[PDB]
C-alpha cells in the first residue's frame, strides 16, 4: 500500500546507508594507514562503489506508509458517490 | 466449602504438571512415537525406524531415583497404603545392608489391574510413560521366542495357556470373569529378557520363607549378558520390584532415592532365579564382592528431560484426539470419577468429552477451578421432558420459526420439525452458577485448552506485579494485562452527529509496551465511528487534547479500576 | 527530571548565596573594625573565596521541576507512534 512518494524516501534512505559506510572506511583507511606509514600499502581503489543488496535490506527497516488504510476507503467511498448516479447502460434503441 | 473440591486421585495428582491419568493418555502413544531434540516436535518410530513398538532394551539403564521432596505426594511417592507395614521386615535387612540408610522403598502405582507393568515403568522412569511398550512388544516378543518359551515351561505351563499369555500382554483385553486382578510373574521373566536386564520382585520375610516362588529374581536369560550391559560397558543395574499386599493382586516398583546412596541387595533378600539357572544371577547382573548387588543407578533420566516428552506427546494429541489429555482428565475426575466408578477408561472420557468440546458444554469454575458441565439427557428435551413441558405453557405452540430459551438452564432451544426435539446451542447456553460451588464465575473450556475468558475475567496466570492485589493477571481484549484499565466517557462530535463511546485507559503496565498510547487510541475510535469522513484528522486532535487532560492525574497513585462484579468487590 | 534550564538556577541561585554572604561578610567587617580603628591588623584578605559546598544544600532548596510528569508524556507517546508505523523487520531479499 506503499504511496508514490514513500518509494522515492526508501530509495535514498538506501543512499546515506552506503554514503556512510563510504565515509566511514574512507577515513578508517587513513588512520590504519597513518598507524603504520612505513607500510607502504597504497593503490587501493574503492571500498564501496555500489549501493550492494543489504543496503536496502537495512533501509525497509525506516519505510513508513503515508496513507493508512482509512484513508483509502475515504477516497474509494467518494468515487462511488460521483459514480452510482449513473448506469444506463441498459439503454438499447429498439428494432 | 471444605468439600468443594474433590481430593485428587492418585491417577490425577501432578508432580512437576504430570498425573499418572494423564500419563496414560500419552503413554499408548509413545509406543510408536519418539521426542525430537531439534523441534521438540514428536516424530513416529517409523521414520526412526525404532520398530513399531518402543523397543524396552535401551530402557535397562532406566531406573527411577525419588527427591526426598516428592516422597510424600500420594501415588508419585511413598504409598501410603499397609505396604508400609508389609515390608518392614524386608526394610530391615534392606537398610543395614546399607550401613543402616533408607536406600529402597516402595513406591505407589495406580490399581488399574495392569500394575505390573505401571510399576516396570515406574521402575525405569517414575513415571506412566513407557508403560504401554512393555506389554505390546512383550506379546511379540513371547511369539519370537515361544519355541524357546516352549523349550523351558512346555512341561510346567500348558501349551494352550501360551495362546492366553500372550492374550495377558493386550492393552485393553479384558480377560473373561472370575480372573484374580493382577498380571503373573510370566511377564516380568520376558520383561526382564525384554529389557534386557535383571528384575527383581521382593517380598516380606515371610514371603521369602512362604513356600511360593511368587518372589524371584527374574534374569534376561534368552538375552546374553553382553547384550545385558549399559553403553558404559558396565551390566545394567537391575530395577527391584514388590508385592504390595498378602493377597498378591498390586505390584509396586522398589527404586532408590535421587541423590542418595545406591540401593544395595542383600543376599537373604535377593531371590533366586526365576525360569533360568541360579548361576545366571553372577552373569546378569553387576554383582559386588560382598555377596550382594547393587540397585537402582547413576544412568538415570532427569525429571527435565521427561517434561518435555509430556508436552511432546500433547502436541500431536491436538491432532490425533482433539482434546487436551490434561482436559480429558479433568473431565474424568468431575464427571466419571462423579458417579464413584474407579476404573474407568481414559478413551472413554477422550472422545466423549470431544463432545463438550465440539458445543462448548464445559465451564469451568473460576475460584476453585471446578470443571462443570451443562449435561442434559436427551429424553429431557424429548417429549415427556422436563423443558419440553415448558415450552408450551410458557410460549405456547411448538414453533420451528420460534427459539425457546429456558433462562432456568440458560438453554435457548429452536425447534427442529423431523425430530420433534428443542435443540439447545450449548455455544450459546452458559453456565451461570457452578454444580460444584455454584460459584457464578464458571466459563467455557475450549478444546485447545483455552478457557473463554472475558472482559473482567481474572486469569490463573500470575501477575508478576500489579495495584490490583488479585495476584493474578487480568484478561482484556485478547490480551493478558497486570491491572484492570480505568474507564471514562469521551465526547464526540463531527458533522453534526454525536456519539457516546467509553474510552479504556490503561496504565501502570509492568511491561512498558503494553500501556496506552494516545496517538493509537484516539485513532481507533474514529476509525470506529466515523469510517470515511473528510478531515476527521481535525477531529482527532481535539480528541487527543481531551484524553491527556482527563488522564492527568494528580497522584500517579490514584487508581481507581473498573467495577466489575465478582472479580472484585 | 531536570530540563537543561533547571540546573542553571541550581548554579546561579548557588552563586547569590555566596555573593549575600561575601558582600555582607566585608559590611559587617567594617563596622566591626570601628572598634579598634588603631589595630591596624585589619582587611582580611577573602572572607569567602569559595562558592563552597554547603550553598548547593541551600540553594538545592528552591529547585523547581519545569517540565511535570503529565506533560512529558505528550511527546513520548508522539515519538513511540513514529515507530511502530515502522519496522517491515523480517524483509530479506531471496536467496
Amino acid at each position: 500500500g506503499f504511496s508514490g512518494a514513500d518509494l522515492t524516501e526508501i530509495c535514498q534512505r538506501a543512499c546515506k546507508l552506503a554514503i556512510r559506510e563510504s565515509i566511514e572506511s574512507e577515513i578508517r583507511r587513513e588512520r590504519e594507514r597513518q598507524t603504520n606509514p612505513s607500510a607502504m600499502e597504497v593503490e587501493e581503489d574503492d571500498p564501496v562503489p555500489e549501493i550492494r543488496r543489504d543496503h536496502f535490506e537495512e533501509a525497509m527497516r525506516f519505510a513508513r506508509r503515508s496513507v493508512s488504510d482509512n484513508d483509502i476507503r475515504k477516497y474509494e467511498m467518494f468515487a462511488q458517490t460521483l459514480q452510482q448516479s449513473r448506469g444506463f447502460g441498459s439503454f438499447r434503441f429498439p428494432s | 466449602g471444605v468439600t468443594g473440591a474433590p481430593k485428587k486421585n492418585t491417577e490425577l495428582v501432578k508432580v512437576m504438571g504430570l498425573s499418572n491419568y494423564h500419563c496414560k493418555l500419552l503413554s499408548p502413544i509413545l509406543a510408536r512415537y519418539g521426542m525430537d531434540k531439534q523441534t521438540g516436535r514428536a516424530k513416529l518410530l517409523r521414520d526412526m525406524n525404532q520398530g513399531e513398538l518402543f523397543d524396552c532394551a535401551l530402557l535397562g539403564d532406566r531406573a527411577f531415583l525419588i527427591e526426598p521432596e516428592h516422597v510424600n505426594t500420594v501415588g508419585y511417592g511413598k504409598d501410603r497404603s499397609g505396604s508400609l507395614l508389609y515390608l518392614h521386615d524386608t526394610l530391615e535387612d534392606i537398610k543395614r545392608a546399607n550401613k543402616s540408610q533408607e536406600c529402597l522403598i516402595p513406591v505407589h502405582v495406580d490399581g488399574d489391574g495392569h500394575c505390573l507393568v505401571h510399576a516396570v515403568s515406574r521402575a525405569l522412569v517414575g513415571r506412566e510413560l513407557f508403560w504401554h511398550a512393555l506389554r505390546e512388544n512383550l506379546k511379540q516378543h513371547f511369539q519370537q521366542h515361544l519355541a524357546r518359551y516352549q523349550a523351558l515351561f512346555h512341561d510346567f505351563i500348558d501349551a494352550a495357556e501360551w495362546e492366553d499369555i500372550i492374550n495377558e500382554c493386550d492393552p485393553l483385553f479384558v480377560p473373561p470373569e472370575g480372573v484374580p486382578l493382577g498380571l503373573r510373574n510370566i511377564h516380568i521373566f520376558g520383561l526382564a529378557n525384554v529389557l534386557h536386564r535383571p528384575i527383581i520382585l521382593l517380598d516380606s520375610l515371610s514371603g521369602m520363607r512362604s513356600s511360593g516362588d511368587y518372589s524371584a529374581t527374574f534374569l534376561p536369560g534368552l538375552i546374553p549378558a553382553e547384550k545385558c550391559t549399559g553403553k558404559d560397558g558396565h551390566l545394567n543395574k537391575p530395577i527391584c520390584i514388590a508385592w504390595s499386599s498378602s493377597g498378591r493382586n498390586h505390584y509396586i516398583p522398589l527404586v532408590g532415592i535421587k541423590g542418595a546412596a545406591l540401593p544395595k541387595l542383600p543376599m537373604n533378600l535377593l531371590p533366586k532365579a526365576w525360569g533360568v539357572p541360579q548361576d545366571l544371577i553372577k552373569k546378569y547382573i553387576k554383582l559386588e564382592e560382598d555377596g550382594g548387588c547393587v540397585i537402582g543407578g547413576d544412568r538415570s533420566l532427569q525429571d527435565k528431560y521427561l517434561l518435555r516428552l509430556v508436552a511432546a506427546m500433547e502436541e500431536v494429541f491436538m491432532d490425533k484426539h482433539g482434546i487436551h489429555p490434561s482436559l480429558v482428565a479433568d473431565v474424568h475426575q468431575y464427571f466419571y470419577r462423579r458417579t464413584g466408578v474407579i476404573g474407568v477408561q481414559p478413551e472413554e472420557v477422550t472422545a466423549a468429552a470431544k463432545k463438550a468440546v465440539m458445543d462448548n458444554r464445559l465451564h469451568k469454575c473460576l475460584l476453585c477451578g471446578a470443571l462443570s458441565e451443562l449435561h442434559v439427557p436427551p429424553e429431557w428435551l424429548a417429549p415427556g421432558g422436563k423443558l419440553y413441558n415448558l415450552a408450551k405453557s410458557t410460549h405456547g405452540q411448538l414453533r420451528t420459526d420460534k427459539n425457546y430459551s429456558f433462562p432456568l438452564n440458560n438453554l435457548v432451544c429452536s425447534y427442529d420439525s423431523v425430530k420433534d426435539v428443542l435443540v439447545p446451542d450449548y455455544g450459546m447456553s452458559n453456565l451461570t452458577a457452578c454444580n460444584w460451588c455454584h460459584g457464578t464465575s464458571v466459563r467455557k473450556v475450549r478444546g485447545d485448552g483455552s478457557i473463554v475468558y472475558l472482559d473482567g475475567d481474572r486469569t490463573n496466570s500470575r501477575s508478576t506485579g500489579g495495584k490490583c492485589g488479585c495476584g493474578f493477571k487480568h484478561f482484556w481484549d485478547g490480551k493478558e494485562y497486570d491491572n484492570l484499565p480505568e474507564a471514562f466517557p469521551i465526547t464526540l462530535e463531527w458533522g453534526g452527529r454525536v456519539v457516546r463511546e467509553t474510552v479504556y485507559w490503561f496504565q501502570y503496565e509492568s511491561d512498558s509496551s503494553l500501556n496506552s498510547n494516545v496517538y493509537d487510541v484516539a485513532m481507533k475510535l474514529v476509525t470506529k465511528h466515523f469510517p470515511g469522513e473528510f478531515g476527521s484528522e481535525i477531529l482527532v486532535q481535539k480528541v487527543v487534547h481531551t484524553i491527556l487532560h482527563q488522564t492527568a492525574k494528580k497522584n500517579p497513585d490514584d487508581y481507581t479500576p473498573v467495577n466489575i462484579d465478582g472479580a472484585h468487590a
